[PDB]
């Protein structure tokens, strides 16, 4: 299959491990595995493309444990461990430790492992001192294993073979760098405590671009979460150009929710577009990972009913040019609405109908005598466009149109 | 610029043609289908119909249009879906009525406006305009056609007398004739002198009608300024919201037009055609790129709107499905997306690492697209590792399958007529991949072993088969046979040679056949068991030929480092790679037997891709085309003949915030099959450069530098030492093209 696919098979096979009372921490921890795995983008699933069997339940051993987490995100120390140890549960280590060792910043462990593999591979080989034969099979070893990232040549001197040693600042500056989100935790934990909040800002700005990818995200949560004054952060992200708007969509859909909670309420600034993009974000990201629906839905209608962005919900469904820039933010609410795929509570359907309806009689209100072509934008979007969690061949428009029919 | 619509209404010929050209040379594949069905016909009514919305013409500028379809064949009596475009535009308050007929075949028959055209288009004029005097209008009739392909020519017909202004009968009243009498091999001069029955005449009249294009609801001035961002989220939105739902209904509005008077009509180019015409509509505006792949078995088109030279812009890749569900046309379009650095050079114009798919099928009610975001990245194939994994792992054999086919060049049909074409590249591509891989084998239980690479020459010298062994010192022993359609010889190769302490060490085999299909077919890879058994079972079934060692190629990785980098300009450090490469190929040239240019640029194209340096290596890289003109005679006539221009390699660095000079490296290859004719193609070499130095606009978007580094390479077949094994400019300075922005 192609390699998207690949990624989720894995993805949906890992997150078979997660149990937990609480539906919304499921669902959370569940974001977090497709993170780990990868989910526009390789992450671990280099590592784990061809386990089978018990390989695979060794990672599922490792992520039903309650020790590898932290609320919904992984405790990389715990991970840490767990990834370097010979045999957890009786089932052998399936992953190669040196490689977890560096990844996860075992220090302690990632030279002893690496000389194993260096003597193993040395072994293998028949005009050149021992001395130089021994740094030109580091060379080569060392960059095999790099083809799989930056961080297995970053520990392992290569004209020594010696455990590199590094400033907590220039670790921390070469994570960014790499886009390493383990690695920035543990270099901000060894950063002087006056150079912290320095050393956050910068790296929030740098990955705060139109560029970004969702290995930035990771980053950038942990890195918000931990600015004391998020005010003097959100005066230097605004002079950067889409700065705001480029943290707010990354932190969107790799579901790091509750950062986004904390930081819209915050400043309870960025453009219409971006207002407009932000409830867009949310609402493809709903359909995604339909378990976080009501996450999602919470944070559009904060995004909403804002009353510091008044002007801007008022163009968000002025009906102009054939269009109104929210038809399909309300599409994919109804596509919600009607899911048969996942079991929810009638009551759970209910107030996401009284959702939606509180949302179109403020169309209604605000723009009347356009609100006739609003509705007929609205079902357009529903028919012409199809979408993750949309059955096939069943009209989505018919249910628009009962809805118009209470409000009315 | 100023608009081909624009150009086109006004008269203005020479503003159209030069406005096309440029139109052309965003989208590289155009001429590859404008006779296939009606690709153009389609291309020029999207054009048309969708003017009005953009503001290019007023609401008094009225367009009206026909599609004169062909019809029967006259040799064969077969249906066919080719036809022509009559299209004209009259203003109010004006006396010129300016008529158009737009076909892919230069003279085909009924192509002229015929008199009942005429009738049936002053009919449509007075709907709005009920007194109008007929007497008073002047018709204007002009020709736009292309065919091959290569030719391109705008004509303005000269003033005719009356009841000879226009012709007796069109392409499609030309077939109903045909169809209303018996024969369906008569001759114009046939149909035109024999004289028709009343009732004929009514079936005549009742055929040919005009239909108007006006404004929608929904303004597309701005379309294209909402494609020109970097935010993949509201390209996104701005696609599925707002663009696609005016093209979905557009077609759909004039979808009746389409399939009326024709049979069999092509769904797949005449969807690209309407496609391309939209974007065409903004070609003189804004900085646009289109790829189009529509080769057999592929339906996908990738194009990137800027403004100037932005480099972080969105790409945009649709697949086109006329008979499949919205969510599988995505998921093609999703597959061109990840293999996009193979196949397009839109990730060459954009360092977005992003891209917008759609799905589109216009035949549905419900549900005609789908729009995903996709990760656009460069990947890094193993080809050699991967070979290993696909032992024990299956699925594996499809993306190695996938590796070798995309990177096929797609100047190269996969018909039976290139069979050895596409033998020769996918030997030689595989041969440098594997030839060329400095890296060890990354074993499954934590361990790294160095890899030995053979290649086995048969005993018969004529045979179609690359068969190479790849041994993990400590670990399995890998054959691999990539065979032709006839080379199915199953005796087993002589492993005497390879120094292997018994172990656990296991002969793998992993055959692979090109057939008359053209599909490369990877069977289940076969355990030939332990090396020792291995050897004793087939005593007396070896191979008759020759295991040659493959000389290590390490210098070759640090050589490229430094020409691809700093070195780009130096001919001396040119000089030396290849001085390297051909003491690699010397040992190797009776095995490898590099018998034509395919294969002398594949195991090139293979090299460069698996070192590390260069990021990016293209093969049959068209950087554009050139436009010779010719001017004839009141009666106008515009020819402009069209001359594509390819490099056989185009090397590429990848744009770094330091560094944006990507330092682009060009290889123009040419082979010598014996020493006289040495001088001859290295002549031929050097003529092509002086070619390529005259393309510039090509060049100008790969890099943000101002020169480019171009080569002649010729390989001698009959050399006797590796000195002149590839022949290399001896320098005795015309390597650096300097680009004129």
């Amino acid at each position: 299959p192609t390699q998207k696919e690949l990624r989720d098979t894995m993805s949906k096979k890992l997150q078979e491990a997660i149990k937990h009372p609480d539906p919304a921490v499921v669902a959370g921890r569940k974001s977090a595995i497709k993170r780990w795995v990868g989910v526009l983008q390789d992450n671990f699933m280099e590592h784990i493309k061809y386990f089978k069997g018990d390989k695979l339940k060794f990672l599922h051993n490792v992520f039903q444990d309650e020790g590898c987490w932290s609320g919904v995100r992984l405790d990389n120390a715990a991970l840490g461990q767990r990834f370097t140890e010979e045999k957890i549960g009786g089932i052998d280590n399936p992953l190669r430790k040196y490689e977890m060792a560096c990844s996860y910043c075992v220090v302690d462990k990632i030279h002893p492992l690496f000389q194993k593999r260096f003597e193993s591979y040395r072994n293998k080989f028949p005009g050149k001192t021992e001395t130089e034969f021994g740094k030109y099979v580091r060379n080569s070893l060392l960059d095999s294993i790099k083809r799989k990232g930056p961080v297995f040549d970053f520990w392992i001197d290569r004209e020594s073979g010696e455990l590199k040693k590094y400033d907590a600042v220039e670790g921390f500056d070469s994570a960014v760098k790499f886009k390493w989100s383990e690695g920035v935790e543990y270099f901000y934990n060894h950063l002087k405590e006056e150079d912290k909040e320095k050393k956050l800002t910068e790296a929030i700005l740098a990955l705060s671009r139109v560029q970004s990818v969702e290995k930035d995200a990771p980053i950038l949560d942990f890195c918000v979460n931990k600015i004391v004054d998020k005010d003097t952060l959100l005066q230097k992200l605004s002079q950067k150009d889409k700065g705001v708007y480029s943290l707010f969509v990354e932190l969107i859909e790799s579901c790091f929710f509750d950062t986004v909670h904390d930081l819209v309420q915050c400043w309870c600034i960025f453009s219409q577009r971006d207002y407009e993009l932000f409830l867009s974000s949310l609402s493809d990201t709903m359909l995604k990972n339909p378990e976080l629906s009501v996450q999602a839905r919470s944070l559009i209608m904060e995004f909403w009913e804002c009353g510091s962005l008044y002007q801007y919900r008022k163009a968000a469904v002025n009906t102009s040019n054939y269009t109104v820039p929210t038809s399909g933010v309300f599409a994919e609410l109804i596509v919600n609405w009607r899911r048969e795929d996942i079991y929810k509570t009638d009551e759970e359907k209910e107030i996401e109908k009284k959702e939606i309806l509180d949302m179109m009689s403020f169309a209604k209100d605000c723009f009347p005598e356009k609100f006739e072509l609003f509705k007929k934008l609205i079902i357009r979007d529903l028919r012409l466009c199809g979408r993750e969690g949309k059955r096939v061949n069943v009209d989505y428009g018919l249910f628009a149109e009962e809805l118009f029919s209470e409000l009315e | 610029g100023d608009g081909l619509i624009r150009s086109l209404v006004d008269g203005d010929l020479e503003g159209f043609r030069q406005g096309f050209e440029s139109f052309l040379d965003q989208c590289p594949s155009f001429l590859y289908h404008v006779s296939a069905g009606r690709f153009l016909p389609v291309f020029f009514f999207s054009m048309f119909s969708t003017a009005h919305d953009a503001n290019i013409l007023n609401a008094n500028e009225r367009v009206y249009f026909r599609f004169d379809n062909h019809g029967v064949n006259p040799r064969n009596g077969e249906n066919r879906n080719t036809a022509n475009l009559k299209v004209a535009v009259y203003r109010d308050g004006q006396q010129v009525v300016r008529c158009y007929s737009i076909s892919d075949r230069p003279n085909s028959d009924g192509l002229r406006f015929s008199t009942r055209e005429r009738n049936a288009l002053v009919q449509e004029i007075r709907r709005q305009n009920p007194n109008l005097r007929e007497e008073d209008l002047n018709f204007e009739q002009y020709k736009v056609c292309m065919h091959g392909a290569t030719v391109f020519e705008v004509i303005r017909e000269k003033d005719r007398q009356g009841r000879d202004k226009f012709a007796k009968y069109s392409a499609s009243e030309i077939n109903l004739i045909r169809r209303l009498l018996g024969d369906h091999r008569l001759t114009i001069k046939e149909i035109e002198g024999r004289q028709l029955n009343q009732n004929q005449l009514r079936q005549l009249g009742r055929l040919v009608n005009f239909a108007q294009v006006a404004q929608g609801q929904q303004g597309i001035d701005n379309f294209m300024e909402m494609l020109a961002s970097d935010r993949r989220q509201d390209v996104r939105d701005r696609i599925r919201r707002e663009i696609l739902p005016y093209i979905t209904d557009i077609y759909n509005n004039y979808r009746q037009v389409l399939e009326n008077n024709i049979e069999n009509r092509n769904q797949r180019f005449e969807g690209h055609g309407f496609l391309l015409g939209f974007l065409a509509n903004f070609s003189h505006r804004y900085t646009i790129g289109v790829d189009l792949d529509l080769s057999p078995r592929n339906s996908h088109v990738a194009f990137l709107v800027r403004h100037q030279v932005e480099r972080e812009n969105i790409p945009i890749v649709i697949n086109l499905a006329t008979r499949a569900p919205p969510y599988i046309a995505l998921n093609r379009a999703r597959s061109h997306a990840e293999r996009l650095h193979v196949f397009s050079f839109i990730p060459i114009h954009t360092e977005s690492r992003n891209t917008v798919c759609v799905g589109l099928n216009f035949n549905l009610n419900l549900d005609p697209f789908s729009v995903d975001t996709v990760g656009l990245q460069q990947d890094r194939f193993p080809l050699v590792q991967r070979l290993f994994e696909c032992l024990e792992n299956e699925g594996i054999r499809e993306n190695i399958r996938d590796f070798l086919l995309h990177h096929l060049p797609a100047e190269i049909p996969r018909n039976a007529e290139n069979y050895d074409r596409i033998f020769d590249c996918i030997t030689g591509f595989a041969f440098g991949n594997s030839a060329f891989d400095r890296h060890p084998l990354e074993l499954e239980e934590e361990d790294e072993a160095p890899i030995t690479k053979y290649i086995f020459r048969h005993g018969d010298e004529g045979l179609r088969c690359l068969t190479m062994v790849f041994h993990a010192e400590g670990s399995d022993i890998v054959i691999l046979h990539i065979r032709a359609h006839d080379a199915q010889q199953q005796g087993a190769i002589n492993l005497q040679t390879l120094n292997v302490n018994g172990n656990d060490v296991h002969v793998w085999e992993v055959s692979c056949t090109l057939n008359n299909q053209l599909e490369l077919d990877i069977d289940l890879p076969n355990d030939l068991g332990l090396y020792h058994d291995y050897q004793n079972n087939n005593a007396n079934n070896f191979l008759a030929g020759d295991l040659v060692q493959v000389p290590n190629t390490e210098n070759v990785h640090n050589t490229l480092n430094q020409v691809v980098n700093d070195g780009w300009k130096n001919i001396a450090q040119h000089r030396g790679l290849f001085q390297e490469i051909s003491g690699a190929l010397m040992p190797l040239v009776d095995t490898i037997n590099v018998n034509s240019e395919d294969k002398f640029r594949s195991i090139l194209h293979g090299t460069f891709y698996a070192s590390d340096n260069p990021y990016k290596v293209l093969a049959m890289y068209k950087v554009g085309q050139t436009y010779s003109l010719k001017r004839g005679q009141g009666e106008r006539v515009i020819l402009t003949r069209i001359t594509e221009q390819r490099l056989d390699l185009l090397l590429l660095r990848q744009p770094r915030e330091n560094d944006l000079d990507t330092h682009p490296i060009g290889y123009v290859l040419r082979l010598a099959n014996n020493a006289e004719e040495v001088g001859q193609q290295q002549n031929d070499a050097r003529q092509e450069i002086g070619r390529l130095k005259k393309q510039h606009r090509g060049f100008i978007p790969i890099t943000s530098g101002n020169e480019v580094v171009l080569f002649p390479i010729v390989f001698n077949r009959d050399a006797h030492e590796a000195g002149n094994l590839i022949l290399f400019p001896e320098g005795i300075e015309e390597h650096v093209h300097r680009l004129d922005r």
